């Protein structure tokens, strides 16, 4: 490795555009630095933003786990877009319908849930009749308090 | 469990496979007979025919592979490469 | 339910094994004749996890819906359940018509071959364990709740006849 | 456009392609044979309609509305092979595939329990490291100025030699090991 | 040897931890809690032969 | 009470007993998996004694063994807890798992 | 010895496990009807459901005014 | 390691419903070669599968043989 | 390990236990409570005036 | 052994087994079986264990610690009573601390021991659990991490004088 | 601790005068002797310290840290005799004897019953740690990194001293038997708010805290092997052995004044392991996640409940092994590879296995897996978190989640996967490694079954 | 079924609701009610460990129950007589429970009736 | 039947550090375990006592074990 290989700062005359674009192996055209906006990205490239599991997946590739090649520039997001991770294959749904349609599901079962809580089903029946004022010892009562006598009668 | 596939088994069973073919009548091709010239096929014969390969042997060929194959004998030579036959 | 769904996830590892591990349902088929004690026991699994009288999976399903069905619970969980009892019914005999009937469309190098002595001997206790493990539970564990007996006949059927619907 | 040998993909390709993802995709849709096979006929007809159009933009534009077509009527998990990328048995073996310099770091104790595969290994060593610098020869007189233009490798044109950069595709190892 | 497995894998781990169970872990207090025997009416209790009197007379309804 | 807590700790110790076989081997097991099979059906049957003995009694235990960590009010102990869902889950448990490891010595033979 | 595979023909069956697949499908509908022939309550019901509306006034304490 | 393949020229597709695709190609105007690949899926051993109900009631004669003689002799030691 | 494992009752964490098991034993006995809400006497201890 | 007193529990009424069926229970032929095998070499080898024993008999003893002055009755600042004070009040703490797990012990027992019936049962050990978890709450909760005998002398202090406002209130 | 003292400054001699290539052995040999005859400070009361002298007294705080440090020399010393192979042997000596004179101010750092000889021995620490990573070293920035890791730590510690100062102007004496009795309430105001930061600030920075821990992933991927061991398993435990012993002295001003810093900590664990999540280093990695631990021990000093204080000092040396641990592991794959970079050597499990299953030990005692001391005493600082607020658990719970996300994160990226193609270097494990990586893990295994001598000086 | 539908899409002031019932006095139409009677007394319920909501007006039957199976070990399907009684047992206590809501709804029905006679009258 | 070469990395030195592990853990592990179990067969516990009148016990007299009171 040697000092004119490594990223500077950002290119502003064409003839840096275009050693930086020769030092990241690539054409000038398709050089496309990140905008100087002083967030510290530098020359580094902009690639097109896309995960590796759209990387053609039969060819002979030099990294067949990450779908790479060698000397080929990296993403400044490589860590995040490889198949352990994040994926942006293209979906057969477009994606807001499947987010409505996924909030609709959610929002209408959870309000019917309210709304059968508020209305409950039973079956036609009294309270259950439990003996000895209730169960007032056996709840854990005090013996010393008498209960209140609560008594059951038969129909 | 996966028993294994010598030269002469793929051999006939591509052999096969082509011979129930109807486009292909089977008094006139040989293992080394092109689909184009020799045999005058399409295009669309030759994808069907390599797919038809494709579900009889129970693996995919990419495209890139599928194009380039023609003969039958190139058809035994992919898949004894691939299937690391006569070991 | 941890008998009867280790059972059915024996036999369709059985059948994927038979098919030079290939696990899609949509290249499958015709094999009622092919691996007969694997579709003996996919049968009796799905017929249990289904809630056929007097199998595992009645002495506990039915029990449960009939509780759910007579109680002060929420009436859209009670006809969610309902629902998805339905579902259940649907997806198994959905395995049991793709899996295993109609004709077969797997490749054509058969080695179908399931006569190895430790895949016959498990398939055997999982599928005894599946037809009489819930009533020797049911009969040997002690009361803890009242069961609920007194209902009306259109409650007592419905897991039945939703089962069969 | 990312082709190993072209740079690009043409038209017939292009057409190829598509008919080979429409008609797995529908064997996808329909289970059975005997419908998969008329409906097969079918895509069979629609395509050879359209064969004979010598017109080229009118090409273009029915592939894009054939693609169109495609991508609205797909099904939304279609049939893998299971050695396919996206497949369940996809790169499972790839946890048994030791590469073979590894048999270089062995022990002599566990080295002389297999002679003669090692004296095999020794004289393929001995076939490598005497047709390497032949074949590099061969490459460096042969590459075109400015670097190759594509990534075909030229094959093996004397007598005695073997093609260049052979070692780790015939060394690969097995599908199954 | 038949039934090596019946005896180094089962007697001589069953004499170690009751061993260790009756001599070592019952010595401290409220180690071992157990639930008590459940009595009914018409039983015999074994430790001082206390008879339970049986239930009253059931109103029968069947 | 010498027989509950001595056959739920004896098949503890059992099925932990192939681990410290397996750490400590010097050549290639011989029908290990085998080993494993047979050692979980006896534990299997060592857990279904106590089964039946709850079924006919009714007994639970409670067995804090090794006093481990006081800090302060709290007291962190080996305790087992041996009620209706232990004695009704083990044998359930070991039986599955004797079935799903023959079918798995079957399944898994290549690697 | 071992089951030789074929190409595209029905496989080679054995005669014990068509045996046994029979003896366990035998034996499945042999406890479900036997069951039924015995039990018989789980399934159509234990007891009798009255009708609610078929109680008489006076039994239920209703003051006649 | 020799695996000898059955004669090419019986796969006709005679009795199957690859003759019923046939003849709604040949009124459409059609023709379909792959049929004869196919045409060992539908003949041979594998022909006429079992329907649904009676993969549900497999071994229900012998089920219902057995039923009816424990039936008869728990009716014979209850007397 | 052997050293660590055989250590003399180490912070006296036994000790504590038993000494206990000795107070209980006395309070117990003559009625006493367990415990007093007041660590130090109340007769012996000064409040500033308020 | 162990202490009754300290570690009580009632006396157990094991009712007699009356069998019906005629069918053995196999629970009777295990414990016969555990009875022959494996009770008496366990028995046979503690014997001998105990044996060997009662040759070498050597007591070890419990500790005793007298009474120090507490820190109401050391000067401010004087180093020689305070640490004494200190280290008196440290082992109080850690006393206490045990007395207040055997009463959770005692309280643990008791719910394990009377079942079902645990609720009207064990009255008495949830009340005394709740005395000294009172007690130890009001005498050594909220003093901190770098807790120490001054500490807790003002907590008390404050204690009393909030008692004493209050009762002054109410009077 | 004059019996301790005396060997450490003896191995300078053994070191000195020992032949040709036989100081490895000989130092390994009597640094373990010393490592054996130091659990005789396991003499331990539940009301006394052990006092010694006049000058050296040992609490049940000290003691696991002493302990720590006279077991890591030996592993230290095992760990860079591979990198230094090639030097010369008076070089060699040379970094011999910076490991011992560092050993032996550590070693008489814990037991200084002065405030001012510990801190004179906590600022003594720092010369030959500055010497080790700035001559010992292997990449440029190392020059870089001796200047962040030491003008952070004087300028938190160069205040703390005129405070100490002031409190031998205030009380009549520093010592800490005496302060024990002698401390007094300290008001609201200005003046004792300021000497507050003053006593604290070094104790952040030297933990450190985040926000100020920026010296920390600076110093820990440029320095060696034996100073990233010291920086992580040692060095950052001597910022909360000073927050235990001069939280006595700063109360009660603390409850209002703990809240920032407590705030910052909260926060920034999150932030560092959510860096965790991103790293493309494996040594940045695990700098991050040392930390994020030590944020989550100075939550637990400042809100100083005993709970808290028993997952602080279980925390620290748990996190003091595994990061020792993953350090090794590191330090063995760029010897391996010559480079730091995760995504370079991956599926190393299907080459060597046995490193796999280190991997995999260590990456389970990163994550706190029961019933281990990290989990022990993350649990307790959870519980007395929680004791303080009921909000609280949350900031802790999500965290749990992202350690869980990075640390098999870091096993997957180099265990599992295919294997890399033009790597062929990939020699089988050596023995002196897995000794390594073993007397690294199994006094870690063995603490979870004695847990008593690590929960500090109020069990 | 048809109460809920009677309640929720008819009138609630007429349909007794399951959270409060009895609302009527039970001395309110009925001449000289009984009381149920207990068999099992409150020390055999105690040291019998049943469950609090096991602990109904007929746990006599369970009581009975559980002896016949504990002392039938192992024919677990002997003695099924004493658990087919305590099912008529709770059987005729929901019938009981059945007959005191059908008397709650006629009641309130009652009271409807007579409100709306007096406003007929007024 | 016609068998083939597996490849698979070199686990010679693996397996002599686990075997190196192995014995020099168990060469004084073995004497250790063999020694307690002799003292406390052999030598045994100790008992509780009160502490007699005009006697003052020793400070290794508090502790149980034979070896905490070495
Ligand atoms: C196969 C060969 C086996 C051995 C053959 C030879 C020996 C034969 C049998 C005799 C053994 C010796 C006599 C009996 C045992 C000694 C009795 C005794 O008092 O022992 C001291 C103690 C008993 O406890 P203790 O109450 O005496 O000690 C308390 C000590 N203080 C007060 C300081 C806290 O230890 C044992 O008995 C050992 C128990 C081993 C089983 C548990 C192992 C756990 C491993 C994982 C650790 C982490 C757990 C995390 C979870 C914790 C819970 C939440
Ligand atoms: C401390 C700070 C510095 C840290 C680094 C230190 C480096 C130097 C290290 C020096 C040596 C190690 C010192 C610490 C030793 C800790 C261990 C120790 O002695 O503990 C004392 C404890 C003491 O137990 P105890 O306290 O309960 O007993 C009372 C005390 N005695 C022993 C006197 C009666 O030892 C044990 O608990 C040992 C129990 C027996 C052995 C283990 C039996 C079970 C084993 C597992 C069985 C299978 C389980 C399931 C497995 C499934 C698969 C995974
Ligand atoms: C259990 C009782 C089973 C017998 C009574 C129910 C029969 C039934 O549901 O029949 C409906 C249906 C067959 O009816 P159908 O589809 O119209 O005809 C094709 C073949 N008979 O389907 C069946 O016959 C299959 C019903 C299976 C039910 C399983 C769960 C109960
Ligand atoms: C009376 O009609 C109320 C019955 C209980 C609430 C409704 C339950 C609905 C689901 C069970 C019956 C399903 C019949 C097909």
């Amino acid at each position: 490795i040697t000092k004119d290989m490594l990223p500077g700062p950002y290119p502003k005359t064409p003839e840096e555009r275009a050693a930086a674009a020769k030092k990241y192996n690539m054409r000038v055209e398709d050089y496309e630095p990140y905008p100087d906006d002083g967030m510290g990205y530098g020359d580094y490239p902009k690639l097109p933003d896309r995960s590796q599991q759209e990387r053609d997946p039969w060819y002979d590739w030099d990294h067949p786990d990450l779908r790479l090649n060698w000397g080929e520039p990296m993403h400044w997001d490589l860590d995040m877009y490889i198949r352990n991770r994040v994926d942006t294959s293209p979906t057969p749904v477009n994606w807001n319908l499947m987010c409505k349609h996924l909030f609709g599901f959610v929002a209408f079962m959870l309000f019917m849930f309210w709304v059968g809580e508020t209305y409950p089903t039973y079956q036609p029946v009294g309270p259950k009749q439990y003996p000895y004022n209730n169960l007032y010892l056996e709840r854990g009562g005090d013996p010393n308090k008498e209960p209140e006598p609560v008594v059951h009668y038969e129909i | 469990d996966a028993p294994p596939l010598t030269l002469e088994g793929i051999k006939d069973r591509v052999l096969y496979v082509l011979k129930l073919y109807d486009k292909i009548d089977p008094e006139k091709l040989s293992v080394n007979s092109h689909f184009m010239k020799d045999l005058g096929l399409d295009s669309l014969d030759q994808v069907e025919i390599i797919m038809a390969m494709e579900d009889e042997f129970g693996f995919e060929i990419p495209d890139i592979d599928a194009e380039k194959l023609m003969c039958p004998q190139e058809i035994v030579d992919y898949i004894a490469d691939k299937k690391d036959v006569y070991e | 339910h941890a008998f009867f769904k280790a059972m059915l996830f024996m036999c369709s590892g059985s059948i994927i094994h038979s098919l030079n591990d290939e696990q899609d349902i949509r290249k499958m088929g015709g094999l009622f004749k092919a691996m007969p004690f694997t579709t003996t026991a996919l049968i009796i699994g799905s017929l249990a996890l289904t809630g056929m009288p007097f199998l595992t999976g009645f002495y506990s399903k039915d029990l449960i819906i009939e509780s759910a069905n007579t109680s002060y619970t929420n009436a859209w969980a009670l006809l969610m359940t309902l629902v998805a009892t339905s579902f259940t019914a649907i997806y198994s005999t959905r395995i049991i018509f793709f899996a295993l009937l109609g004709q077969p469309r797997f490749p054509t190098l058969i080695n179908i071959n399931e006569n190895n002595p430790f895949l016959i001997n498990s398939i055997k206790r999982l599928l005894i364990g599946s037809l009489f493990a819930g009533f020797i539970i049911s009969n040997n564990i002690p009361p803890m709740t009242i069961p609920q007996m007194t209902m009306p006949h259109y409650l007592k059927m419905t897991a039945l006849t939703v089962t069969i619907l | 456009a990312f082709l190993p040998s072209a740079a690009y993909l043409t038209h017939q390709q292009k057409v190829l392609q598509l008919y080979k993802r429409a008609l797995r995709h529908l064997e996808s849709r329909c289970v059975h044979r005997d419908k998969y096979r008329y409906f097969a006929c079918l895509l069979r007809a629609r395509f050879d309609e359209h064969k004979n159009e010598k017109d080229m933009v009118k090409a273009t534009q029915l592939l894009r509305e054939a693609e169109k077509e495609f991508w609205h009527g797909q099904h939304p998990q279609p049939y893998i092979f299971p050695e396919s990328p996206g497949g369940t048995s996809y790169e499972r073996y790839e946890c048994y595939k030791v590469p073979e310099w590894c048999l270089d770091d062995w022990h002599p104790s566990e080295k002389a329990m297999y002679p003669d595969y090692f004296a095999k290994r020794e004289q393929w060593k001995k076939l490598r490291r005497e047709s390497w610098e032949r074949e590099v020869k061969q490459l460096q007189e042969e590459t075109p100025v400015g670097g190759p233009r594509t990534e075909a490798l030229p094959p093996a044109r004397k007598q005695g030699d073997l093609p260049p950069l052979w070692w780790h595709i015939v060394t690969r190892p097995r599908e199954r090991p | 040897r038949h039934s090596i497995f019946a005896f180094t894998h089962v007697l001589i781990p069953v004499w170690i931890i009751h061993y260790y169970l009756k001599y070592h872990v019952t010595t401290k207090p409220y180690t071992i809690v157990e639930k008590k025997p459940r009595i009914f009416p018409g039983d015999t209790i074994l430790e001082t032969g206390e008879v339970i009197p049986p239930m009253k007379e059931f109103p029968d309804q069947h | 009470m010498n027989l509950f807590s001595s056959l739920t700790l004896v098949t503890l110790i059992l099925l932990t007993m192939p681990i410290a076989a397996i750490n400590f081997n010097t050549h290639k097991f011989t029908n290990y998996p085998l080993y494993v099979k047979t050692t979980i059906s006896c534990a299997f049957i060592t857990s279904m004694i106590p089964t039946m003995m709850f079924i006919h009694t009714g007994q639970e235990m409670i067995i804090s063994n090794w006093h481990w960590l006081t800090i302060q009010t709290l007291k962190l102990s080996l305790s087992f807890k041996m009620d209706f869902f232990s004695m009704m889950f083990v044998p359930v448990a070991l039986f599955v798992t004797w079935s799903i490891m023959e079918f798995s010595m079957w399944y898994m033979h290549s690697d | 010895a071992h089951i030789e595979p074929r190409y595209r023909q029905f496989p080679q069956l054995t005669r014990s496990q068509v045996i046994q697949a029979e003896f366990f499908s035998a034996t499945m509908w042999f406890w479900i009807l036997w069951r039924f022939w015995h039990d018989s309550d789980a399934v159509l019901g234990h007891f009798p459901y009255p009708d609610p509306s078929q109680w008489t006034d006076e039994e239920l304490g209703i003051p006649p005014d | 390691s020799k695996m000898e393949l059955p004669d090419y020229k019986q796969w006709k597709i005679e009795g199957t419903p690859l003759e019923t695709v046939q003849e709604k190609l040949a009124a459409r105007g059609l023709r379909d070669p792959w049929g004869r690949n196919e045409a060992w899926r539908y003949m041979g051993g594998f022909a006429n599968n079992v329907s649904f109900v009676g993969a549900l009631l497999k071994g229900f004669k012998w089920g219902f043989a057995a039923f009816v003689v424990a039936v008869g002799a728990e009716y014979y030691l209850e007397s | 390990s052997t050293f660590v494992a055989y250590l003399p009752d180490y912070r006296m964490q036994e000790w504590a236990r038993r000494e206990a098991e000795r107070l209980v034993k006395y309070r117990e006995a003559h009625g006493l409570p367990l415990m007093e809400s007041n660590c130090f006497d109340p007769s012996k201890i000064q409040l500033p005036e308020d | 052994s162990w202490d009754k007193d300290v570690y009580p529990e009632p006396p157990r009424r094991t009712p007699a087994p009356s069998p019906q069926t005629s069918l053995p229970n196999p629970i009777t032929y295990l414990t016969k079986a555990f009875d022959l095998l494996v009770d008496r070499p366990v028995t046979l080898v503690r014997e001998f264990i105990e044996r060997q024993h009662a040759k070498n008999k050597y007591y070890y003893y419990h500790r005793e610690f007298r009474r120090v002055p507490d820190i109401t009755e050391c000067h401010e600042k004087d180093v020689l009573c305070m640490f004494e004070a200190e280290m008196q009040w440290k082992r109080d703490y850690k006393v206490d601390q045990e007395i207040v797990n055997i009463i959770q012990e005692r309280l643990k027992a008791c719910q394990q021991r009377e079942g079902e019936s645990h609720r009207q049962n064990c009255a008495k050990e949830l009340q005394q659990f709740t005395q000294v978890v009172k007690a130890y709450q009001d005498r050594y909760h909220d003093l901190g991490a770098h807790y120490s005998a001054r500490k807790c002398l003002a907590k008390q202090k404050q204690r009393m004088l909030a008692e004493r406002k209050a009762t002054k209130e109410a009077a | 601790m004059l019996k301790y003292i005396i060997p450490t400054m003896m191995l300078m001699p053994l070191t000195w005068l020992s032949k040709n290539s036989m100081i490895w052995i000989n130092t390994t040999l009597h640094s373990l002797l010393i490592s054996l005859t130091s659990l005789l400070l396991l003499n331990q009361f539940g009301d006394n310290s052990l006092n010694f002298s006049l000058t050296f007294f040992s609490d049940s705080l000290s003691t696991p840290l002493l302990i720590l440090t006279m077991w890591l020399l030996p592993l230290m010393l095992m760990a860079s005799q591979h990198h230094l192979s090639k030097e010369n042997l008076a070089r060699k000596k040379l970094f011999i004897s910076m490991l011992i004179l560092l050993q032996l101010f550590l070693i008489m750092t814990f037991t200084a019953t002065e405030l001012i000889f510990f801190y004179i021995m906590f600022e003594a620490t720092l010369v030959p740690t500055l010497i080790i990573i700035t001559r010992w070293g292997n990449q440029t920035e190392r020059l870089n990194a001796g200047l962040y890791f030491l003008f952070y730590t004087l300028a938190g510690s160069l205040p703390l001293l005129v405070a100490l100062i002031y409190i031998q102007n205030t009380m009549g004496s520093l010592n800490f038997l005496i302060l024990q009795y002698w401390v007094q309430p300290m008001p609201n105001s200005w003046s004792n708010t300021f000497m507050w930061l003053a006593c604290m600030m070094a104790f952040m920075v030297k933990m450190p805290l985040y926000g100020l821990h920026l010296w920390l992933p600076k110093a820990h991927v440029e320095a060696p092997i034996a100073g990233s061991m010291v920086l992580a398993a040692i060095l950052l435990k001597l910022g909360g052995y000073g927050m235990m012993r001069i939280t006595l002295l700063l109360n009660p001003i603390t409850d209002f004044m703990a809240y920032p810093f407590i705030m910052l900590s909260l926060w920034g664990m999150i932030m560092t392991s959510s860096i965790c999540l991103r790293q493309t280093d494996l040594k940045s990695l695990i700098a991050y996640s040392s930390v994020s631990h030590m944020a989550l021990v100075i939550v637990a000093i400042l809100i100083q409940t005993p709970w808290s204080y028993m997952g602080a000092t279980a925390l620290m040396i748990a996190h003091g092994l595994t990061s020792s641990m993953l350090f090794c592991l590191a330090n063995s794959n760029y010897e391996r590879v010559h480079s730091r970079t995760m995504i370079l050597a991956r599926g190393l499990q299907t080459l060597l296995p046995l490193m796999a299953a280190w991997w995999l030990l260590a990456s389970l005692t990163n994550l706190a897996l029961p019933p281990s001391i990290n989990l022990i005493g993350e649990l307790f600082v959870v519980m007395s978190t929680f004791s303080w607020s009921n909000i609280t658990i949350i900031l802790m719970g999500l965290n749990m989640v992202i350690t869980a996300l990075y640390s098999l994160y870091m096993l997957i990226t180099t265990q599992r996967g295919k294997h890399t193609h033009h790597i062929n270097n990939i020699l089988p494990s050596f023995t002196r490694e897995n000794a390594l990586m073993s007397l690294h893990m199994l006094p870690l295994l063995l603490l979870s079954l004695n847990p008593k001598i690590i929960l500090g000086p109020l069990y | 079924g048809a109460h809920l539908a009677r309640r929720y899409l008819g009138d609630a002031s007429v349909e007794p609701e399951p959270l409060r019932m009895p609302t009527f006095p039970p001395d309110y139409g009925f001449p000289e009610r009984k009381e149920r009677e207990m068999v099992a007394t409150q020390q055999e319920m105690n040291d019998a460990q049943l469950v609090l909501q096991q602990r109904d007006y007929c746990a006599h039957y369970l009581i009975r129950f559980l002896k016949c199976k504990r002392d039938s070990f192992p024919n677990f399907l002997a003695c099924k007589h004493e658990q087919h009684d305590w099912d008529y047992c709770e059987h005729l206590d929901y019938v009981k429970r059945m007959k005191e809501f059908e008397r709650e709804r006629r009641l309130l029905q009652r009271k409807k009736r007579r409100e709306q006679r007096e406003a007929d009258m007024a | 039947g016609k068998r083939l070469f597996i490849i698979k990395p070199s686990g010679f030195y693996d397996k002599r550090f686990l075997k190196l592990l192995r014995f020099y853990i168990l060469l004084t592990g073995i004497p250790v375990v063999i020694g307690i179990t002799l003292i406390n067969v052999f030598i045994g516990e100790a008992e509780l006592a009160e502490i007699p009148e005009g006697y003052v016990p020793e400070h290794w007299e508090y502790f149980k074990h034979p070896i905490s009171r070495w």
